[PDB]
């Protein structure tokens, strides 16, 4: 089996997909995401897909921080593991969805009662807009992804 | 138990305190009114076997209060692939000469099925590990029951972060760490054969033994556990096995 | 499937259309980058244990059935166990 490599986070809206490499020869791969002191909980089972939705989960709370991983299973033996009983893996990127998600009134995947918020629900006084003085959403108080893109 | 508090009386009412001699030997955990699970190094120099005893109900190692109950170890047996002197087959099975009552203060702790435990348990973050042994690395044993809650790692993540050498084994597949690298909390000597139970949905089961590990609290270590679901089997078809004509008895493993 | 254009979000999702890339606004039911998985249908053991609180048994082609422990007898709801004994392990008397 091959473990999975580059584990990217593609996150805007909080719509998050984690993507990974690679395309498997006779395996699949299942995902687990967590945030440090939380429980793991597995998506995406045994896919041949190389990517897997996470916003349902990121979207609980956007302000925590989450890890995730990949395990390789050989496919037709989903109860492969190796040397120490347990199935290789990979970790992805530590990903704080409020801190990292792309930006593009919008409304977000988070939701909350049935329903979704939206930017400013979500980013209440940490996002502002540019003008010149077009439009681009910027959250200043943000180390990455700070400006959105334009329109 | 390196920086836990103390558990309150009654609330780890599995705990086992096994004396030799009247002496403290190692902890051990109560899976039924007669058997005991703890670490099979517990008894790499036993030579008064008939002074082996288990506490239960036991707290405060100084006072006596009710709640206690002492009963010999009938017999001890474990896995044929243990090596006296090493860490791997690190597990015990106990059988108590009569068995205890359960009251508020002596609960067994579930014995969980293989799959659930490696499907779901292992996946649970903290587990409780517990004991009276020592507070600090060479530092003093405790008196009153002292319980930590300690992460688990899938061992490619403990070899990635543990630090290169020291008189430490292999992590093998018999095995599993829990713990902090930066040596504020972690199991010690004297908490050896206790348990490393997972609370999952009510329920608390037994996932590991404390077994070994680099100092206690040793920056870039964990401690490591006997990976129980890898014995279930073994225990299950001892606990109904007859009794055999021995104290210390090698049970075939697998 | 191509962006908004080609209607890739599947399960009556909604999408929106970014810098060249979209993103689909799926159903309570549905995930996935086109709302294509159905939450519904991975009720499986490793699937945060089937849903049981003890155990959990996947059988061929039909639903998986949860089971308990020792001491504990399967509820009506399928999933619940109830201690059919006085001291059912891994319970604390005192915090109950
Ligand atoms: C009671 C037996 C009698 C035979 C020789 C070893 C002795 O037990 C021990 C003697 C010295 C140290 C330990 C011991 N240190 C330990 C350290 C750790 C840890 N770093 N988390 C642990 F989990 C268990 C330990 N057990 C220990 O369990």
């Amino acid at each position: 089996t091959v473990a999975a490599y580059n584990l990217t986070w593609k996150s805007t809206n909080f719509k998050t997909i984690l993507e990974w490499e690679p395309k498997p020869v006779n395996q699949v791969y299942t995902v687990q995401i967590s945030t440090k002191s939380g429980d793991w909980k597995s998506k995406c089972f045994y896919t041949t897909d190389t990517e897997c939705d996470l916003t349902d989960e990121i979207v609980k709370d956007v302000k925590q921080t989450y890890l995730a991983r990949v395990f390789s299973y050989p496919a037709g033996n989903v109860e492969s593991t190796g040397s120490a009983g347990e199935p290789l893996y990979e970790n992805s990127p530590e990903f704080t969805p409020y801190l990292e998600t792309n930006l593009g009134d919008e409304r977000t995947l988070v939701r909350r009662n049935n329903t979704f918020l939206s930017l400013r629900d979500v980013f209440g006084k940490d996002l502002i807009y540019t003008l010149y003085y077009s439009v681009q959403a910027v959250i200043p108080s943000r180390t990455v992804n700070r400006k959105s893109t334009d329109s | 138990i390196v920086g836990g508090k103390v558990c309150p009386k009654g609330e780890c009412p599995w705990q086992v305190l096994l004396l030799v001699n009247g002496a403290q030997l190692c902890g051990g955990t109560l899976i039924n009114t007669i058997w005991v699970v703890s670490a099979a190094h517990c008894f790499d120099k036993i030579k008064n076997w008939r002074n082996l005893i288990a506490v239960l109900g036991e707290h405060d190692l100084s006072e006596h209060d009710g709640d206690e109950q002492s009963r010999r170890v009938a017999q001890v047996i474990i896995p044929s692939t243990y090596v006296p002197g090493t860490t791997n087959h690190d597990i015990a099975l106990l059988r108590l000469h009569q068995p205890v009552v359960l009251t508020d203060h002596v609960v067994p702790l579930c014995l969980p099925e293989r799959t659930f435990s490696e499907r779901t348990l292992a996946f649970v973050r903290f587990s409780l590990v517990s004991g009276w042994g020592q507070l600090l690395d060479r530092g003093a044993t405790a008196l009153e029951l002292m319980v930590l809650n300690v992460p688990r790692l899938m061992t490619q993540d403990c070899l990635q972060q543990s630090r290169k050498v020291g008189d430490s084994p292999n992590i093998t597949e018999y095995m599993f760490c829990a713990g902090y690298s930066d040596g504020s909390k972690d199991s010690c000597k004297g908490d050896s054969g206790g348990p490393h139970a997972t609370h999952y949905r009510g329920t608390w089961y037994l996932t590991g033994i404390v077994s070994w590990g680099q100092g206690c609290a040793t920056v870039g270590h964990f401690g490591v556990y006997t990976r129980v679901s890898q014995y279930i089997e073994w225990l299950q078809k001892l606990m109904r096995s007859e009794p055999r004509p021995g104290v210390l008895l090698r049970a075939p493993f697998p | 499937g191509d962006q908004c254009a080609s209607s890739p979000c599947q399960n009556g999702g909604s999408c929106k259309d970014q810098l060249q890339s979209y993103i689909c606004f799926c159903l309570p039911a549905f995930e996935g980058r086109n709302c294509e998985t159905h939450k519904d249908d991975q009720l499986i053991c490793v699937n945060e244990n089937g849903g049981c609180e003890q155990y959990c048994s996947d059988h061929t082609g039909t639903k998986r059935s949860c089971r308990c422990h020792e001491g504990y007898s399967l509820l009506a709801d399928g999933v619940s166990c109830t201690p059919t004994v006085e001291y059912p392990c891994g319970k604390i008397p005192i915090l109950e």
